[PDB]
This record gives structure tokens, C-alpha cells and sequence, in this order.
């Protein structure tokens, strides 16, 4: 079995490990992925936090806070920032090669960041169903990547991510009326074909 | 006001409302604590820690148990689920 | 004019409730407002506007006597016409 790969294509979409594009415009802070899931120690707790990103625009600067080995290293606005160095500095590593910030954290973990929005965490063979969050469980089964925090499969992913937010008193996002044209392209058929 | 003004300056005060015979209004289930954490551990919550290193803030909050669920305090045993 | 539900988080303005009291955060724009149950407006604001924000809560300087600088810019003795 090969190394899976999340992604955050554009402002509001998510690609799971097993491979499942789905839509989730949120504005609160959300659990991209973690290990503390049911009956396990809880080693790493990668998070993601967006601001003004329910409608994609030149706005929506992300904030990423990753919690491993009792550490707190986070990044936004181009650079990375350490708030609490972790104990085992040996596995730590940062490679600012090209557009990206490649970022190792251990034998079986890695992260990538295009300095603008993309978040592509990369895992190894080690876990094989030890995680949960937005990216799902990493089991090979692709339809069980909507297993909400309350341990059931949903069908409408807008209700999925609302379970995984951190601040349980901030805003749950609104079920949008589905349509093939977003806000501007809605009733502007001309512009739709120049983008198409 | 004088309580908060001194609190903001880096020097908090405690329990002053015990004998003052005036507590600020709050809805049912809660009354005015002093220096409660903003990250109130509620019912439908993920058990995560040492991210909420924010400063300590005044305001009314639930009893020791009695977790929050939709604007009221409710006992930890009766935590619902959602679908 | 459209009444929305609560909470609400558009445009980088989380509109939340903390400690049973309502909050409005603008950390990108450097302010945190809130209200209590009785009604007591409060405004927390960064050090970035030191000697900037002139208005009804006065400038963010060190002094406290000179913080009536009108919309023209005029030190006034009356806390009322200001
Ligand atoms: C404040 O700003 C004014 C003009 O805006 C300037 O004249 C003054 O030197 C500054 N100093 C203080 C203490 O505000
Ligand atoms: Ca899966
Ligand atoms: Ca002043």
C-alpha cells in the first residue's frame, strides 16, 4: 500500500485519502485530521482554520495549527511560526524548496503548503485506520470517509464538517441550494462560458 | 465597571460579588463567575487541550459538571448525539 | 436588513457567544467587541492604533486629559458637545 495524500483544492473543497472530493464552505476552525480517535493515544492533531472563506475570493487566508509531540508550530501569511517547540527536535525538518514548505514531523508524517492555500498532508503505511477528521479514516474504503465525530456515516457533507469544528459555539455553515452556477455565474450565462 | 477596569490592567480581583448584594444578570442555569476560560468544554466537543492559551475572561458559566448544550447547562450523562 | 441566525462568521467577523454573553471578533482587523445581558458595550482593541482611532471612546494614547479631539480636531473642555 502506497502513501495517501489529502488536499484542499481551492478555497472550499477537500480530497480524502481514499479519494473523495466533497464540498464544505466553512468559516470556523476545523479538524483536518488527527489520531485521537476513539481508542488510541492521540499523537498528532493537525487542524485548519479559515476566515471569510464561505464564498471563495481574494480573501480566505488560512491558518494551520499542528499539534505533535506536545508542540505548537503554526503558519499563515507566508511564513511558519513556532509557538512551543516539541521535545524530539530530531525528526523536525523544514524544506523551503520552490513554492512549497515541505515539513516532516516523524517517520510516518509530512505536510506541504503552497504558501497560499493548499494543505496536502502525507501519511505512510503505519496507520491504516488509526485516524479521523475531515480526510476520513485511511482504510481503503472510500464511502466511509463521512464518518462524523458522533460515529456514523452522513450523506450531506455540509453537516459532516459541522461536527468536526473546534469552537462548538461558533457558526455552523448554511445548507446552500444546490445549482451548477455559483453566486456570480448564477443568471450570468455569458461569463459561465468564458470560465468553462 | 471598576472590577473589569482593574482586571484589564493585569491585576484581577476575586469573589467581590459575594457580599456586594448585586450579581450581573445571566440566563437560567448560570450565574456570574469571575475568570472563567473562554474555551468552555461543552457537550458536543472534541477532547483537545493546550491550544486555548488565551487570556482569562469574566462571564457567567455552568457548574462544575453540567456541560453546555444549546444555551443551557445540562448534566454530562445526558449528552445527546446528532445526525 | 436580512435577519440572520447566530452564530455567524462572514468576512472574517466571527459573531459568537462567550460565557453566555455575545461577542464580535475582528482579530484580522484588530478588535473584539461584546455585550452582556443587561447591555454594556465593550471594545477591546490592539496597540496598532496607538494615537489613531479618534471617536467617542477617544484616542489610544497614554494621556487621559487630551482625549477629546473632535471630528475637526479641537481639544474641548465639555464631554458633551464632543
Ligand atoms: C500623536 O499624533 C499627533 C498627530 O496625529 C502628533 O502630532 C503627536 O506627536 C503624536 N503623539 C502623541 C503622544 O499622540
Ligand atoms: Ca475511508
Ligand atoms: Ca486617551
Amino acid at each position: 500500500v502506497c502513501d495517501a495524500t489529502c488536499s484542499t483544492i481551492g478555497m472550499a473543497h477537500y480530497l480524502t485519502f481514499d479519494g473523495l472530493k466533497y464540498l464544505f464552505p466553512g468559516e470556523c476552525q476545523y479538524v483536518l485530521v488527527q489520531d485521537y480517535c476513539g481508542s488510541n493515544p492521540g499523537t498528532f492533531r493537525i487542524l485548519v482554520g479559515n476566515k471569510g472563506c464561505s464564498h471563495p475570493s481574494v480573501k480566505c487566508k488560512k491558518r494551520v495549527t499542528i499539534l505533535v509531540e506536545g508542540g505548537e508550530i503554526e503558519l499563515f501569511d507566508g511564513e511558519v511560526n513556532v509557538k512551543r517547540p516539541m521535545k524530539d527536535e530530531t525528526h523536525f525538518e523544514v524544506v523551503e524548496s520552490g513554492r512549497y514548505i515541505i515539513l516532516l514531523l516523524g517517520k510516518a508524517l509530512s505536510v506541504v503548503w503552497d504558501r497560499h492555500l493548499s494543505i496536502s498532508v502525507v501519511l505512510k503505511q503505519t496507520y491504516q485506520e488509526k485516524v479521523c477528521g475531515l480526510c476520513g479514516n485511511f482504510d481503503g474504503i472510500q464511502n466511509n470517509d463521512l464518518t462524523s465525530s458522533n460515529l456514523q456515516v452522513e450523506e450531506d457533507p455540509v453537516d459532516f464538517g459541522n461536527s468536526w469544528k473546534v469552537s462548538s459555539q461558533c457558526a455552523d455553515t448554511r445548507k446552500v441550494p444546490l445549482d451548477s452556477s455559483p453566486a456570480t455565474c448564477h443568471n450570468n450565462i455569458m461569463k459561465q462560458t468564458m470560465v468553462d | 465597571e471598576y472590577a473589569r477596569t482593574c482586571a484589564q490592567e493585569g491585576m484581577v480581583l476575586y469573589g467581590w460579588t459575594d457580599h456586594s448584594a448585586c450579581s450581573p444578570v445571566c440566563p437560567a442555569g448560570m450565574e456570574y463567575r469571575q475568570c472563567v476560560s473562554p474555551c468552555a468544554r461543552t457537550c458536543q466537543s472534541l477532547h483537545i487541550n493546550e491550544m486555548c492559551q488565551e487570556r482569562c475572561v469574566d462571564g457567567c458559566s455552568c457548574p462544575e459538571g453540567q456541560l453546555l448544550d444549546e444555551g443551557l447547562c445540562v448534566e454530562s450523562t445526558e449528552c445527546p448525539c446528532v445526525h | 436588513d436580512q435577519r440572520v441566525s447566530m452564530p455567524y462568521a462572514s468576512k472574517g467577523l466571527y459573531l459568537e457567544t462567550e460565557a453566555g454573553y455575545y461577542k464580535l471578533s475582528g482579530e484580522a482587523y484588530g478588535f473584539v467587541a461584546r455585550i452582556d445581558g443587561s447591555g454594556n458595550f465593550q471594545v477591546l482593541l490592539s496597540d496598532r492604533y496607538f494615537n489613531k482611532t479618534c471617536g467617542l471612546c477617544g484616542n489610544f494614547n497614554i494621556f487621559a486629559e487630551d482625549d477629546f479631539m473632535t471630528q475637526e480636531g479641537t481639544l474641548t473642555s465639555d464631554p458633551y458637545d464632543f
